[PDB]
């Protein structure tokens, strides 16, 4: 409903399909603070599977 | 079978160091200018903070020189400037890098406030300064000269020093040479230095700060980071959308202030690359290398410096710390919190036709709002040929969409909001009703849950757009489902005002009225006799009843009989379904009664037929409350008729006093206290004067001679209903209202002698004006004090979660009646509800088994236990839970919005929280909500007494040295113990007694920390729960004692070890760990041996401190530090918590994502 | 409409997996796949799945059964064409 | 004490003026410096030849006048 650049189109496009279902995917405001985190010397990775 | 490369949908995070090849890694390329735009034609300068090559696309999939243009082309680097035509979203995406002529510095490695790389190198931090500004020399790895590995020389002295060694000795200065030293020290040989010396020399001055430095260099060779890397060779930079140029209107432009940050040191760092070709002298290049130092660290931090301020704008440029950071630590996370699509707001209003579960929703604001669904249901039917004749027709408002509107409203719950969301039922879900008009209408039983006023407050709608959330708000928030609170399981959706006005008036009864006397055979033919102007509504009467009684087994029972009532009672009969007995209706129905109804009418029939039950309540209460035609008017209003008399008599004794005072027989201090109190007493009289006129003044006859009964005059009927109004509101009405207090709070000896029926002259008013903003200001202070509390309540709870079944443990707290010093200030009934037993309880005689082992205390097994005498009973609670990192649903309890045990898997910390901080509204500003707040944050009072440390026979040494020595000597056991106690405090311990440990040494109060040492657990949250629960409970605020005891059990988390075998000795930690290692020894491999601890307690801030998670510590606590802390260890987040799952946007690790995370947590450590 | 899910509760006792249960069964409905249990008034598929919850034909151990037997219902057609994938040999 | 608009105007401020002859002293030593490099570069066979190989590549059309020589000594 907000943060999701991806999955609030995808989320549309099953609203007016007759298909309530989410992808969500990671919030964009989230996916930023990784960059800022990482634009300093610090390596953030996301783990394991 | 294969693992993975590409993205799977990840588990846990990692935090490290950044190496300059990794740096290099995520670089697309190197930012060579400072240039951005050309100037001219707005495209990116290559290679420039902004550049295509190095970035991306300025457009979606166009290359920048415009030979491919095409949207086929996609992995084409195009031949003319290197761009990779792909969407613009890369130029989001994609770093960069810069690379450094000198080392440099970084900033959080260097400032966070214990230098990392200072006690890394165990060396100070102005001397590191000092080797940075090419200030002074420092040695590097000293061999077999004259000199230490880590000794600082002077200009001088290092010539000094060269001149007779001048190699196999080395020293450097600035940036490299503090690399230098990282890369040459090695962690594992200095690791077995410091642990030899730990065990060589014996002092606590000395192996107290030397074992704080080698657990940390350890963890730092354990965790994979290698020194070097606290000094920066390649800067990352940000992609530029990220710090975006984007024009404005009027042809302006707007950036982020990173690029002004960024330009700086690339400037620099490129001005430097060409003073190293052009050999410039030492003075030069070394003030370039400083300014370039400044440079990076005002780009990454700014302000741990000189606070360097951006162009032309005294406002100083924000930081890439900065950006991270604010208050309070993320604003991502923050309240607020992100903007929400799907969402509106508007006024609030009545609606009181409206069912408990609906509610009114205007007609625009439901078009606005489902118009992703209206568009699909449109087409769904084929009134629209494709999704955009279907927004015309929406915007065109044809009538025909209105139908198609109710159809996708129907099932479909809204989410109503209103401003300050205190506990969870802040938010409840509704079904959709359709209103013409731009108003909310909100069901009037739900206005007591929201603190919503009708005085113009706003609130807030949410469409829960996916299936799961359409049912989640059906079964959880749904506002049919939670009627009671969670808080104390009394309902919530108690009829407020206006209804319990309307009932009071309904079943209430005058002596003598029209139908006095006659019978009926139910109630149908007694409305026909009200209804039709036979009878009055309040008519003693004698009627035929049906009640019922399900007191078989699970089966109703019927009984007839002639109940003696009156009219209006008779009537509302009609309502209450089946096995509710006529006693509940048969008295006048206060507020008071009418709540309990509801509660009985739950805990019995169970949730249904409550709900509709509440409804009719409210319609009848709002009907029969307009047919009372009550109003309220000047007479209304009656002064007793004795004030004036009253009034002189104490002006009487104030010229007796005052007589005295003037003649010496009474002094000046002792003059203010004694007419305060006949002004005072005053009062009171005045009060209860006027009380017992209006109450029953009126005097009325039935056929024979006089009587007199209440009052049926309007205002009283109000305030004896329980509607509104109260005796202490009312008495500033009619009787005189108080003595107000100056600001000194130094209450004035002439009180307020008038009232609001009579005029307040000029003195009196602004006498008055104090009280009023002094409420106001503190109120409205209240409120912040309030919000901070339930923060900082939340912070340290939140993550618990009811996780097991039964912990099986026969643990628990000894249940008694709180008897405060009078009588009974708490029944044991309420104390105990809805807990479940620790151990069978006896009758007071014996081989009687009434309650058998564990069983939840409903309200038959409470009411047995009071049947009988029972006096005492033990519990189990969450503070004794044996279930580890959670609560096991027996421990709890079963309070909820349902009446059923708790289930698996509910957040129970937050709900604890919510529930403890809404009400603290209420409290005062010893007493009040600071004395709250003082019993959470552990805080040790100001001169508190002394608790026998151990058992056995004590007596006194030495002598006054400022400090009396006491010395405990147990029989048996060691003697050792003498403590210095000032000897001018005091005493009350006998001095020739034997001492229980933990009895009264002296008097003033304790500190918490040593009832939970001296006396134990148990004794120390009895005695929070009691010294909290006094607070609310004088204030007159239900909070069940369970909430407290989670608070209390989050206080103590963690302990300190005794024994040893496998941990730290003296180390504070989790007793969670702890409990579960010491399984893992009592069987497992060597005993070993041991470990004994000892529970601690932890203050609510300060226990919030410690938490597992990083990402959840960096929200609340001090960004920076945590970041640094973290990076430093290599920490590995596992998520698992709430905080982070809700920053990272995954499913809560509870509640609905409860099984999900559970699911997922043990597929984990498999295969 | 459906006023209180209480009914439903008692069958599925968490009220937690209650929610998922009804969810998991919307969209079997919703998404057409299937038809429903028991008559729908117009209600929508939330509360279509509630009332076949509260009427005890439809929780989570029917529809693993429900599911692992359509498993074996489908991958009894494909049984020819994937035995035709013999080309990894 | 961190600000390096100090420790700059402390580093340099130990270097002491020149007087007005003392500017000369250390010109003298710059011309004899460099006329030092001079004679030693016009010592070397090879670099005579490669200025040789270089202006016939000069009259060839293969370089232009102002990319080998900025005019000598007349
Ligand atoms: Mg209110
Ligand atoms: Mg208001
Ligand atoms: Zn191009
Ligand atoms: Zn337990």
């Amino acid at each position: 409903k907000s943060d999701d650049v991806n999955g609030r189109t995808k989320m549309y496009k099953n609203i007016v399909d007759g298909n309530h279902q989410m992808e969500p995917g990671m919030p964009e405001s989230f996916n930023v603070l990784l960059k800022e985190i990482r634009s300093l010397g610090i390596n953030i990775e996301l783990e394991d599977e | 079978l294969k693992a993975q490369t590409k993205t799977e949908e990840f588990d846990a995070i990692k935090i490290a160091l950044a190496s300059p090849d990794m740096i290099r890694s995520w670089s697309f390329g190197e930012v060579k200018k400072p240039e951005t735009i050309n100037y001219r034609t707005f495209k990116p300068e290559r290679d420039g903070l902004f550049c295509a090559r190095i970035f991306g696309p300025v457009k979606d999939y166009e290359c920048l020189c415009g030979k491919y243009k095409r949207l086929k082309h996609r992995g084409v680097i195009c031949e003319k400037c290197g761009v990779e035509v792909t969407q613009t979203k890369v130029r989001r995406e994609r770093m960069g890098h810069i690379e450094l002529a000198s080392p440099t510095a970084h900033i959080w490695f260097l400032k966070s406030l214990p230098s990392r790389i200072g006690l890394l190198l165990d060396m100070p931090l102005r001397d590191i300064e000092r080797v940075l500004y090419f200030e002074s020399y420092v040695v590097i790895e000293g061999g077999m000269t004259n000199l230490e590995r880590q000794q600082i020389l002077t200009e001088e002295q290092y010539l000094d020093a060269l001149e007779e060694f001048g190699d196999e000795f080395d020293a450097k200065m600035g940036a490299e040479a503090i690399q230098a030293l990282l890369k040459s020290m090695d962690l594992e040989q200095e690791c077995e230095q410091l642990r030899e010396e730990l065990n060589e020399t014996n002092s606590e001055t000395k192996r107290k700060k030397l074992t704080k430095r080698i657990k940390l260099l350890e963890a730092f060779v354990q965790s994979g980071n290698k020194p070097e890397w606290m000094i920066l060779t390649v800067l990352p930079v940000l992609p530029p959308d990220l710090r975006p140029l984007v024009p404005l209107d009027g042809g302006r432009f707007a950036t982020s202030d990173l690029n002004d940050l960024y330009r700086r040191v690339i400037n620099r760092n490129n001005r430097l690359k060409r003073l190293l070709d052009l050999a410039a002298p030492d003075i030069i290049v070394r003030n370039e290398k400083r300014m370039l130092q400044e440079a990076v660290d005002a780009l990454l931090d700014n302000g741990r410096r000189g606070r360097a301020i951006t162009g032309s704008n005294k406002r100083p440029l924000k930081s890439l710390a900065d950006m991270i950071k604010g208050k309070q630590g993320r604003f991502r996370q923050n309240l607020l919190g992100k903007r929400v699509d799907y969402s509106g707001r508007s006024v609030i209003t009545v609606g009181p036709y409206l069912r408990l579960h609906q509610c009114g929703l205007p007609k625009k604001m439901a078009l606005e709002l489902f118009k992703p669904f209206i568009y699909g249901k449109l087409e769904l039917r084929g009134l629209a040929t494709t999704i955009k004749a279907a927004k015309k027709m929406v915007e065109r408002e044809e009538a025909v969409v209105w139908d198609i509107l109710d159809e996708v409203i129907r099932e479909h719950p809204v989410l109503l909001n209103r401003a300050p969301t205190l506990h969870r039922l802040g938010i409840q879900a509704f079904e959709p009703v359709l209103i013409e008009g731009k108003a909310i209408q909100l069901h009037p039983l739900v206005c007591a849950a929201y603190n919503a006023d009708f005085d113009g407050d706003q609130m807030a709608v949410h469409v829960p757009l996916t299936l799961e959330a359409q049912l989640e708000a059906r079964a959880l928030m749904m506002s049919t489902n939670n009627i009671l609170s969670p808080a104390n399981g009394e309902p919530i959706i108690v009829p407020s005002q206006d209804v319990v006005l309307g009932l009071y008036y309904m079943t209430r009864d005058c002596v003598n009225a029209k139908g006095e006397g006659m019978v009926l055979t139910g109630p149908k033919e007694a409305e026909r006799l009200y209804r039709s102007g036979l009878a009055s509504l309040h008519a003693r009467v004698k009627v035929r009843i049906t009640e019922y009684e399900k007191d078989a087994n699970g089966e109703l029972v019927a009984k007839t009989s002639l109940k003696d009532t009156t009219v209006g009672r008779a009537i509302l009969w009609m309502i209450v379904p089946k096995g509710l007995p006529y006693s509940i209706v048969n008295q006048a129905l206060g507020k008071k009664a009418i709540s309990k109804m509801l509660n009985t009418c739950y805990r019995i029939l169970g949730l249904k037929p409550t709900v509709i039950f509440a409804d009719q309540i409210m319609y009848t209460g709002f009907a029969y409350a307009a047919r009372s035609g009550a109003s309220v008017g000047i007479d209304d209003m009656v002064i007793p008729e004795k004030k004036h008399e009253i009034i002189s008599e104490a002006e009487a004794e104030v010229a007796e006093i005052q007589e005295q005072f003037q003649s010496g027989l009474v002094t000046a201090g002792e003059r203010y206290n004694k007419v305060i109190d006949i002004w005072a007493a005053a009062n009171d009289r005045v009060s209860k004067a006027m009380m017992d006129n209006l109450q029953t003044e009126t005097v009325i006859n039935r056929d024979g001679q006089e009587e007199k009964q209440v009052s049926f005059n309007s205002i009283y009927m109000m305030a004896d209903s329980g509607a509104r109004g109260s005796a202490a509101q009312i008495r500033q009405l009619a009787g005189m209202r108080g003595l107000m207090a100056k600001p000194d709070g130094s209450i004035i000896e002439t009180p307020i002698t008038a009232n609001f029926r009579e005029g307040l002259n000029v003195l009196q008013y602004f006498i008055s004006t104090h009280g009023a903003r002094k409420g106001l200001a503190d109120t409205a202070l209240k409120t912040a004090n309030s919000g901070y509390l339930t923060r900082r309540l939340v912070d340290v709870a939140q993550d618990l979660v009811v996780t097991e079944d039964d912990c099986g443990t026969h643990e628990g707290i000894m249940m008694t009646p709180v008897i405060e010093g009078g009588d009974v200030k708490e029944p044991l009934r309420d104390r105990v509800l809805g807990r479940v037993t620790a151990e069978d309880v006896l009758k007071p005689g014996t081989a009687d088994i009434l309650v058998p082992r564990n069983t939840l205390l409903h309200e038959q097994w409470c009411d047995l236990l009071e049947e009988n005498s029972v006096d005492a009973v033990k519990v189990r609670s969450v503070v004794s839970c044996d279930t580890d990192f959670g609560v096991c649903a027996h421990c709890y309890g079963r309070d909820l919005a349902r009446g059923h045990i708790i289930n698996k898997g509910e957040a129970i910390g937050v709900i604890a929280a919510q529930s403890i901080g809404e009400p603290g509204t209420q409290l005062t500003m010893t007493g009040g909500l600071p004395r709250v707040a003082d019993l959470f944050e552990a805080r040790r009072p100001k001169e508190p007494a002394i608790l026998a440390e151990i058992s056995g026979i004590v007596s006194f040494g030495k002598e006054t040295k400022g400090k009396r020595r006491l010395v405990i000597t147990p029989v048996d056991g060691s003697d050792p113990y003498e403590e210095m106690i000032p000897k001018w405090r005091q005493l009350n311990v006998f001095e020739g007694e034997r001492v229980e440990r933990g009895d009264v040494i002296s008097d003033g109060p304790e500190a918490p920390h040593d009832i939970l040492r001296l006396r134990g657990v148990h004794a120390v949250t009895r005695y929070i729960v009691n010294e909290v629960q006094d607070v609310y409970r004088l204030q007159g605020v239900k909070i069940n004692d369970k909430h407290i005891e989670v608070i209390v059990r989050q206080m103590l988390r963690k302990a300190t070890i005794v024994n040893a075998g496998s941990s730290d000795f003296l180390e504070g930690e989790q007793v969670e760990y702890s409990r579960v290692k010491i399984a893992n020894r009592e069987l497992e491999a060597n005993g070993k041996v041991g470990a004994t601890y000892s529970r601690d307690l932890l203050g609510i801030t300060k226990a919030s401190l410690a938490t597992e998670s990083f990402i959840s510590a960096a929200s609340f606590q001090e960004t920076t530090r945590v970041l640094t802390e973290a990076a430093v260890a290599g920490k590995r987040d596992e998520l698992r918590g709430l905080k982070e799952n809700v920053i990272v946007g995954r499913l809560i690790p509870a509640g609905t994502g409860y099984a999900y995370h559970q699911d997922r947590m043990r597929r984990r450590a498999a295969g | 409409a459906r006023v209180t899910v209480q009914d439903a509760v008692e069958k599925i006792g968490n009220r937690f997996d209650l929610v998922l249960v009804a969810a998991r069964r919307a969209r079997q409905m919703q998404v057409g796949g299937k038809d429903p249990l028991v008559p729908e008034e117009n209600d929508k598929t939330t509360v279509i799945a509630l009332r076949e919850i509260e009427e005890g034909l439809i929780n989570n151990q029917i529809l693993d059964v429900r599911e692992r037997q359509e498993q074996q219902e489908q991958e009894a057609a494909e049984l020819q064409a994937v035995t035709a994938i013999a080309e990894g040999r | 004490t961190t600000d390096p608009v100090r420790m700059y105007m402390r580093e340099m401020g130990t270097v002491e003026l020149l007087t007005r002859e003392g500017e000369i002293d250390i010109a003298k030593r710059i011309e004899d410096g460099i006329n030092q490099v001079q004679c030693s570069v016009a010592e070397y066979p090879e670099a005579i030849t490669y200025l040789l190989e270089q202006y016939d590549r000069v009259e060839a059309e293969e370089a232009r006048l102002s990319d080998l020589i900025t005019g000598f000594v007349d």
